[PDB]
């Protein structure tokens, strides 16, 4: 396994940790989410460039589309929690512990 | 009178049909396990000029 | 009262045989089925436990721009 | 990761009871860092001095238990030469049950970790001499 | 929210499911994952409030990262071997991570955290939606990758979520949350077998939903989302608590109720295997499922709970609209067992 | 897992033509009889929910329940009865040709073998 | 056998389409008919069962104890239809469509002839006993006493069917028949030993044992009194029915897994006996003297010898009949004076007195008095244990005097001494209850005429 | 001393109280994500090490 | 689990993407084509248990 293989499986890795781990905001989870479709879509690009599957070419990009989906989907509802606090603080989402 | 007294008393003879069905039905049962009829070493007995089977 | 209600010793002697027939045929049948499981299932040579593999069928035998395909 | 029960069992039963003490307390401190891992995570300590004294609390008392049940049963199993029995590992189930008893300055939890510990162990004993599976392979 | 646009989210949901039931390439099955999971999330939010906003929040967090790692397993087995059809997967990493994503879609301890908070935050109708339909594609992928599956790493789970149900079903009043850790004990139970045999999983995936349906469509039948507010309904609809309580107990696992035949049958799988712990372990776990089955029993059909007076004028009106299927659930939930054998053609 | 994949099989047919080769079961099978019972039931229950006389609300209805449960319980019945045949067929096959595995083993009489007595006292 | 099996379930619907008053006499009438019809499996064979089919057979040891389901149904009713007046019609069905599940149930399990179809109605019979219990009963400890019952039961009951399962893949068979002509020894080993207690301990508790019995007191004395009979009558019985189906495949290895249980039994006798005789609640004493017995019964199918067994079976069928018939008795005096309390009605025999002599003879027949079957069964485990050891009798005697203590204190407590002043709402003893004890006590003497029908196979 | 104290003690006593404490345990969570997915990661590197290395 | 309904209906959805050496545009091969192929005809109808040893 190359060298460059391994920085971007280790990128997905520190967005997984990024996401998993929260701090005040949904915005910056959000952007973990995000980088987590970025690494996931230069992984999936190196490896059907580097063995010629034609066909999978399209993939990557079928991929995107999704990512805008979710990231769409996350904003939406991010409006929402905001409409209700006036902040993003996943603190806020506490209703739901009684 | 025997209109009222039948829609009223008809559940009377509930019991007396079930036993009636599961004596038919324990017939149909132990009619069902002859692989072994007048072939047991015990029992093999040669059957009647009249009869054909041993038990029903 | 043995008349009316009730039949001979033959009859529940044969209808006993037949049944521990059936029941001794039904645990050997059991046994059998466990053993031949065990063995298709470690073997995969029978028509059990056969996960799917690639369909050869999508192979595109073609001449591809390559002579070394 | 499993390597420690490797180096637990590779060492036999009534043979060199400091590495079987010794591995034992490596398990005993694996399992009680998990559980601070686990218990910081979901119930924060609100400050990290706190935090530490949890996480080293709930680890020394893991490997105290680990260390007093590995002893006890090799001793156990050495001075009566009776290996491959559960009764050895019974008696250090239940002196690791003492151990938590006294760890929690408790009789109840002590009384009642000791009973249950070393019945727990004795199966797990017995389980070993068997051929017990936990996670059975899939056969048929 | 209008009716024809309710309709299509729902066919969205189900699209989703289909897709991910009838396709071979690994793309296409993350692709209904994910038009189901954007279909899903604005039903969960079709009665706007806070908590609803909440549970659609957390809903979607966490199905986005279980998304995530799954497209990353798939992308490694493809890297490990040029092959994007759903098979044996044959990098253990990837199945690892594979199995993770599934169970983590699915609820199954330990990450069973997002069950009862989201079923609690939503209405009935959507608490039915997400514990029926919600569990049918990741278990059609998780059985269809069988082979593959670690024993160790899906029997703990499954344990695990069994334990947790279990648990954590004995602390709670309400109704929703309750139907909620049942839900998590059933996936355990439901995934202890997987390893084994996919009949029994399909079996008891079945017989759950049969079961749930009933629970649910009883709930909403009468209107009680709490154990006092489910206490009233014996002075109006005497009938529904007796039927609940019988579902109740069938639920429990007690033959011979049609919740016993799963448990029994999955019991006798892992015994044609060696597995002799692990089923003994289950049962008497299951046990506390059933004490707090009982508890609601006790509740709402045993005895009779103080009522109000404004409950004479309810006494007055009769149902505005009937659920169909309802008299057919409660049946197939209760009197089944006879029919045991008829389980051989679900292979 | 045992059964998924077998050679010649349609996928969703639920019906293979071999197993018209088989003996249908008889209108008063007992299994029958009883998916008859579970309609009358569930006519009963959804005439006890609606609130109507429970024997005799809808008779039109409970006639369509017990008619829809035994339909569809004759072709559960034919397709269980296939797939146990199918089993067997398939034990069989495989017990004859894998001779070595399933050896005949010798008899023996109660007269030599010698089996250890246990007194009860 | 359906010939039996199949007018209970028309019992059922009868019962859902009778008027609104004429319930119970229908009930009665065909019970009591449904009985006569089962007083027909009592002809047994001398060697082999009565195999009516692939799934139901009949020995001499199950024709007995169908016999006493099928005759306590009729005594259950009559005893139920009178604490039960001011219940609506619906809920009248429903109790009695619980005592008819209950006693289909036991029906096709006494005669299941292998061993997953008894363990599932074993169970079954579980869901209508909670149901009676926790809805009828009249206290506020009903539902606590439902829950101990229900998961004393479980707890043992769910590692049975593991091992039985178990033991169908080992073996390939869980037919009763097959399962003795086929049987091998067990070894001794830890597997052999755990399946050896799970094969056991849910026939232990439902005995109960001493130690796991304290599930007993609280659901016999919460419940109506149908749930009494029905406990104390055939309930407790299918411990010792299934313990003795079960043995056969546990040798070797009983002979020293006894130990313990025996143990239990036998100074566990002495400690329920002694309990007797400081109970306050009458309905706490007739439960502690049904342990005491059943110890006595687990003693005699521990020991595993053919008078042991004899005399298991008599104990049981005996036992069965004087506990209904002393739960019904102090069910009279409850309704009376509604309070369970021994010395608050006192000296009944002055108000009372064929109820008087109905308490005495059920005394009597409680504290084993010859000829009785009571005493039969008794003195036939008895003798078996004094074969197994010689010291037993000392125990077997410590307990037949202090059973003799406590039913004559219970007797002179309830019946003799003078009235208690300010009680003056005791009537006259109704002609149904008259009749209840009458048709208890008179099938006992009937059957001490001739005990080889509740002798059981060994005979 | 026996039949209302020690003996209830040991089986149904010792039980109930140990499944409540469990419950009790399991079931009070502070109801915020940021414990849960801290969770999720402990959970993730714990099987990552242990079952995978393990193949 | 999986309903192929592909298969019932020779439809081909999705299964042209599923190998490297499944009629690319242009007929350009891949990489790995040839022992692709190679492991796809040897491991053809015999099932997974067996193909893999
Ligand atoms: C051979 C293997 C050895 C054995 C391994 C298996 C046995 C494991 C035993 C561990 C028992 C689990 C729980 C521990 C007790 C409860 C936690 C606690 O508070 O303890 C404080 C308690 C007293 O303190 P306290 O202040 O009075 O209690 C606080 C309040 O009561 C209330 O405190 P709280 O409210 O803050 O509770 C803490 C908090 C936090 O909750 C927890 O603590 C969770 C901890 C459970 C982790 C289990 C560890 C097992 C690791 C196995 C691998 C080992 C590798 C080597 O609870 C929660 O918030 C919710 C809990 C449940 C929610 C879901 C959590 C489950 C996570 C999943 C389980 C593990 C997943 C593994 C991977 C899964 C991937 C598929 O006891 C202690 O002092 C800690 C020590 C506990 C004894 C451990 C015994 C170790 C013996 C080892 C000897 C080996 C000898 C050699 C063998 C050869
Ligand atoms: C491909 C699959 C793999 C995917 C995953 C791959 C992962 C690797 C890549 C990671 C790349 C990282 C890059 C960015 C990450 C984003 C972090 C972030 O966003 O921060 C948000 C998060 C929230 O911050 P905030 O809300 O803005 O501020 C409010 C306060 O934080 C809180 O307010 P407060 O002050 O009121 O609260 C009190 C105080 C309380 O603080 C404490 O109580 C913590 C003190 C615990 C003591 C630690 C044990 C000490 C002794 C252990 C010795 C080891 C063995 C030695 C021998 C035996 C010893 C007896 O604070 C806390 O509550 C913090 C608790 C959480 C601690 C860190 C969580 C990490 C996992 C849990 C570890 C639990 C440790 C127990 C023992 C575990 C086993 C060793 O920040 C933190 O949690 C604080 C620390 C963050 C900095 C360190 C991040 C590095 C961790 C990465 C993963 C761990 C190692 C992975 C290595 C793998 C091998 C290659
Ligand atoms: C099925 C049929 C029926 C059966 C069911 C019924 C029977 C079974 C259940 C009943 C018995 C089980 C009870 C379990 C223990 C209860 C303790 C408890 O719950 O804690 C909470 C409870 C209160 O919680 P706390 O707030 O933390 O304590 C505050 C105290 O009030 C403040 O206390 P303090 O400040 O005044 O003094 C504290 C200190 C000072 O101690 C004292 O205050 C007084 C001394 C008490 C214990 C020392 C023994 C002295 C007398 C024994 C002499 C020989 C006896 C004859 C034995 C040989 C036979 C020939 O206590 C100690 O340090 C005692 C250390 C333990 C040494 C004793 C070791 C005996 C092992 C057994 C050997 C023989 C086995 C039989 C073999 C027979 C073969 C034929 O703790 C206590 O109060 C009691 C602690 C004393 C322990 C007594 C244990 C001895 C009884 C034998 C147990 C064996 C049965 C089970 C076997 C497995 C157990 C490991
Ligand atoms: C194994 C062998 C066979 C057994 C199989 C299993 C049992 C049978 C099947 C079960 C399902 C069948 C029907 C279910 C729906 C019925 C519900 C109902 O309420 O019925 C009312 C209805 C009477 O009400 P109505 O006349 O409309 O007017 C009064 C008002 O409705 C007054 O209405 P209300 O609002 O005042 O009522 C309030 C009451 C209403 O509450 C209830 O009625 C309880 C509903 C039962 C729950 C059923 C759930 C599903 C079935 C599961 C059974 C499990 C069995 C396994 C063992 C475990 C036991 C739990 O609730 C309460 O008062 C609270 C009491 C709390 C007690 C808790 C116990 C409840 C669960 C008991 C389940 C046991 C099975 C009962 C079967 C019979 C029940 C009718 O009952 C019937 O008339 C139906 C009886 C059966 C009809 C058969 C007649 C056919 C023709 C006869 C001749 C036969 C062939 C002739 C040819 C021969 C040649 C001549
Ligand atoms: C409590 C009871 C719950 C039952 C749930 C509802 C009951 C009604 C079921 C509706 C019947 C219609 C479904 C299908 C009919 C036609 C479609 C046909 O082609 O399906 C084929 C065959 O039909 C279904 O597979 C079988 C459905 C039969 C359901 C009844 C069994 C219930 C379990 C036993 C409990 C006893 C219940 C008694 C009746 C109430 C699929 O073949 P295949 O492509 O190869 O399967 C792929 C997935 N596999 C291999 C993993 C299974
Ligand atoms: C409230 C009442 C409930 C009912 C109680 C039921 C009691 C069940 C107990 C059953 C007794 C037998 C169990 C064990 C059999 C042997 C006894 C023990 O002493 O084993 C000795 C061995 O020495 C040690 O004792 C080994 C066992 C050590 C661990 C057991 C101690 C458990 C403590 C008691 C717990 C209380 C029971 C209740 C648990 C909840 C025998 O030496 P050995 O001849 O070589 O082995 C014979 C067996 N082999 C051949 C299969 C190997
Ligand atoms: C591994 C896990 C094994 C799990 C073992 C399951 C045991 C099955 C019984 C579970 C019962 C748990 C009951 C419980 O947790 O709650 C205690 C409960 C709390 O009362 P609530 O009604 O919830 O609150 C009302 C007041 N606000 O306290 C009680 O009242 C007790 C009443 C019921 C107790 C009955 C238990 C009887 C146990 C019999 C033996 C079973 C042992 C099982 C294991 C076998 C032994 C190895
Ligand atoms: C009211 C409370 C009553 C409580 C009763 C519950 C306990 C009953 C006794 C324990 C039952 C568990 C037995 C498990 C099922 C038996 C099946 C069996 O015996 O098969 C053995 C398996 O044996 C076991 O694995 C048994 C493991 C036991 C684990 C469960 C622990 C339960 C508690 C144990 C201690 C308590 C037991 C007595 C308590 C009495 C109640 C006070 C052989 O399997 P193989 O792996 O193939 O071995 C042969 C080839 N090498």
């Amino acid at each position: 396994m190359p060298l460059v293989y391994m920085n971007i499986i280790m990128a997905f890795a520190i967005a997984l940790a990024g996401l998993l781990m929260y701090r005040s905001h949904l915005m910056s989870s959000l952007l973990c989410l995000e980088g987590m479709m970025l690494s996931l879509f230069i992984m999936s690009t190196l490896i059907i460039l580097n063995t010629h599957f034609t066909l999978a070419n399209m993939m990557p990009i079928i991929l995107l589309v999704f990512a805008a989906c979710e990231a769409a989907l996350g904003l939406s509802l991010l409006v929402m929690v905001s409409n209700t606090y006036g902040t993003d603080y996943v603190q806020n989402l506490n209703l739901l512990q009684c | 009178n025997v209109l009222q007294i039948v829609r009223d008393h008809w559940v009377h003879i509930l019991v007396p049909v079930g036993f009636v069905f599961g004596c038919y039905l324990d017939r149909r049962s132990d009619e069902k396990l002859t692989a072994f009829r007048n072939k047991s070493l015990l029992f093999k007995r040669e059957l009647r000029p009249n009869e054909e089977v041993t038990w029903k | 009262i043995a008349r009316t209600f009730y039949d001979g010793p033959e009859k529940n002697y044969e209808k006993t045989m037949a049944i521990l027939q059936i029941e001794a045929e039904k645990a050997e049948l059991r046994l059998k089925e466990l053993e031949v499981r065990r063995l298709m299932r470690a073997r995969g040579d029978g028509p059990w436990y056969q996960y799917p593999t690639i369909d050869k069928a999508l192979i595109d035998h073609s001449p591809k721009t390559t002579p070394d395909n | 990761a499993k390597t420690l029960l490797h180096k637990y069992s590779d060492i036999p039963e009534g043979t060199e009871c400091h590495r079987k003490a010794y591995a034992s307390t490596s398990i005993g401190g694996a399992t009680g860092l998990i559980v601070s891992a686990y218990s910081i995570a979901l119930k924060p300590p609100a400050s990290f001095l706190e935090g530490v004294a949890r996480t080293g609390r709930y680890t020394f008392t893991s490997a105290a238990i680990g260390a007093i049940f590995g002893l006890t049963s090799c001793i156990s199993a050495q001075v009566r030469e009776k290996p491959d029995d559960p009764l050895n590992y019974f008696i250090g189930g239940c002196a690791g049950g003492l151990t938590l008893g006294a760890r929690t300055r408790s009789y109840g939890i002590g009384a009642a970790a000791c009973a249950y510990m070393g019945l727990t162990a004795a199966l797990v004993k017995m389980g070993q001499l068997e051929g017990w599976q936990v996670f059975a392979e899939p056969k048929v | 929210m209008n009716p024809i646009i309710y309709t299509t989210l729902i066919m969205t949901v189900m699209s989703g499911t289909m897709l991910v039931m009838i396709s071979s390439h690994w793309l296409l099955i993350w692709i209904g994952f994910e038009m189901n999971l954007l279909a899903m999330i604005p039903v969960l939010m079709k009665n706007f409030n806070p908590r609803a906003t909440e549970a659609a929040t957390k809903y979607f967090l966490t199905q986005a990262t279980a998304s995530m790692m799954l497209m990353m397993a798939i992308i490694i087995n493809l890297l490990y071997s040029g092959q994007w059809t759903i098979t044996k997967m044959f990098n253990p990493v990837a199945m690892t991570m594979m199995t993770m994503a599934l169970a983590m879609k699915l609820g199954l301890s330990p990450f069973h955290f997002w069950v009862p908070e989201v079923t609690q935050g939503i209405s009935l109708q959507a608490g039915l939606l997400l514990l029926t339909w919600q569990k049918l594609a990741p278990l059609s992928v998780l059985c269809q990758i069988s082979q593959s599956i670690n024993p160790n790493l899906m029997l703990t789970m499954a344990m695990l979520s069994i334990l947790i149900g279990g648990w954590g079903g004995l602390n709670q009043t309400q109704l929703r949350k309750i139907m909620a850790y049942s839900s998590i004990a059933h996936m355990g139970w439901m995934t202890a077998v997987l390893p084994y045999n996919t009949t029994m999983t399909i079996l008891n995936l079945l017989i759950y939903i049969t079961m749930t349906l009933a629970m649910f469509m009883l709930l909403i039948h009468s209107s009680a989302t709490t154990t006092l507010s489910l206490s009233h309904t014996w002075n109006k609809m005497p009938v529904i608590t007796s039927l609940m309580m019988v579902t109740l107990l069938s639920m429990g696992g007690l033959p011979p109720l049609s919740g016993f035949m799963p448990k029994w049958m999955i019991i006798q799988e892992m015994t044609k295997n060696e597995s002799i712990i692990m089923p003994t372990l289950m049962a008497m776990t299951a046990l506390l499922n059933l004490y707090f089955y009982m508890r609601l029993a006790y509740s709402s059909s045993l005895t009779m709970f103080p009522s109000t007076n404004n409950m004479k004028m309810k006494w007055q009106f009769e149902h505005t609209k009937q659920m169909k299927l309802l008299p057919t659930m409660i049946v197939l939930s209760t009197l089944v067992l006879p029919m045991t054998p008829a389980l051989s053609s679900l292979n | 897992t045992m059964m998924s994949g077998r050679p010649g099989r349609v996928p969703l047919q639920f019906l293979p033509n071999e197993a018209r080769s088989l003996p249908p079961p008889k209108l008063t099978d007992p299994r029958l009889v009883y998916m008859g019972f579970l309609g009358y039931c569930s006519g009963l229950i959804d005439n006890a929910i609606r609130r109507r006389p429970v024997v005799s609300a809808g008779l039109h209805r409970q006639l369509l329940y017990v008619t829809s449960f035994v339909f569809f319980g004759y072709y559960l019945l034919k397709r269980q009865d296939y797939m146990y045949a199918l089993r067997d067929h398939d034990m069989f096959a495989y017990v004859k040709s894998h001779p070595e595995d399933f050896p005949e083993k010798d008899k023996k009489t109660y007269g030599e073998i010698l089996e250890e007595f246990h007194p009860v006292r | 056998m359906l010939k039996i099996i199949i007018p209970t379930t028309m019992l059922l619907p009868m019962t859902w389409m009778s008027k609104h008053n004429m319930i119970w006499i229908n009930a009665t009438v065909h019970s009591l008919l449904i009985s006569l019809i089962s007083l027909s499996l009592l002809n047994q064979l001398g060697e082999n069962s009565l195999n009516f089919s692939l799934t139901f057979f009949s020995d001499s040891l199950s024709a007995p104890l169908l016999v006493l389901t099928t005759w306590l149904l009729p005594l259950m009713l009559m005893a139920s239809q009178s604490h039960l007046s001011k219940e609506t019609t619906t809920r009248k069905k429903l109790y009695i469509t619980m005592l008819i599940l209950l006693q289909l149930f036991l029906i096709m399990t006494f005669t299941a002839t292998e061993l997953i179809l008894f363990y599932i109605l074993f169970e079954a019979t579980l869901v209508p006993t909670l149901i009676i219990i926790t809805r009828w009963g009249n206290q506020t400890e009903r539902l606590n006493a439902g829950l101990y019952f229900l998961f004393y039961t479980l707890a043992g009951s769910l590692p049975l069917l593991v091992a039985l399962v178990y033991i169908q893949n080992t073996t390939g068979s869980l037919n009763f028949l097959i399962i003795h002509y086929w049987s091998h020894p067990l070894s001794n080993s830890w597997s052999n030993i755990f399946m050896w207690l799970a094969c056991i301990m849910a026939f232990m508790v439902k005995m109960p044992l001493y130690g796991l019995h304290l599930w007993l007191p609280k659901a016999h004395v919460e419940a109506p009194i149908a749930g009494s009979m029905v406990l104390a009558a055939v309930l407790l019985k299918l411990g010792g029915y299934g313990m003795m189906r079960i043995t056969t495949i546990l040798n070797p290895l009983t002979n020293y897994m006894a130990y313990p249980f025996l143990m239990l039994s036998m100074w566990g006798m002495i400690m329920t006996s002694s309990i007797c005789l400081r109970q306050t609640d009458l309905k706490s004493l007739i439960a502690y003297s049904s342990v005491s017995h059943m110890a006595l019964v687990i003693v005699a199918i521990m020991i595993q010898t053919p008078w042991s067994f004899m005399g298991a079976t008599a104990l049981m069928i005996a036992h069965g009949l004087t506990s209904s018939m002393l739960f019904c008795l102090a069910n009279t005096n409850y309704e009376r004076v509604h309070s369970r309390t021994m010395i608050l009605a006192r000296g009944l025999q002055t108000l009372l007195p064929l109820m008087a002599t109905w308490w005495l003879v059920a005394s009597l027949t409680n504290l084993a008095l010859p000829p009785s079957i009571n005493l039969i069964g008794e003195l036939f485990i008895i003798t078996a244990s004094f074969s197994w050891s010689n010291i037993t009798i000392i125990l077997m005697g410590m307990n037949m005097m202090i059973t003799a203590l406590y039913s004559l204190y219970m007797l002179i407590t309830t019946q003799r001494g003078k009235y208690t002043h300010h009680i003056n709402n005791i009537k006259p003893s109704f002609t149904r209850e008259n009749a209840l004890m009458a048709l208890h006590i008179l099938p006992l003497l009937l059957l001490t005429l001739n005990p080889k029908m509740i002798l059981g196979p060994l005979y | 001393l026996l039949d209302l104290i020690w003996l209830e003690t040991i089986l149904p006593k010792t039980t109930s109280f140990i499944q409540m404490k469990m419950s009790i345990m399991v079931s009070n969570q502070k109801g915020l994500i940021k414990l849960y997915f801290l969770s999720f990661l402990i959970t993730i590197m714990i099987s990552m090490t242990l079952f995978n290395y393990h193949e | 689990p999986f309903f192929d309904v592909q298969k019932r209906l020779g439809l081909d959805l999705d299964r042209w993407m599923t190998i490297q050496s499944a009629e690319q545009p242009h007929k350009i091969p891949g990489r790995c084509h040839a022992f692709e192929k190679e492991w796809i005809e040897c491991a053809h109808g015999i099932g997974g248990i067996r193909a893999e040893k």
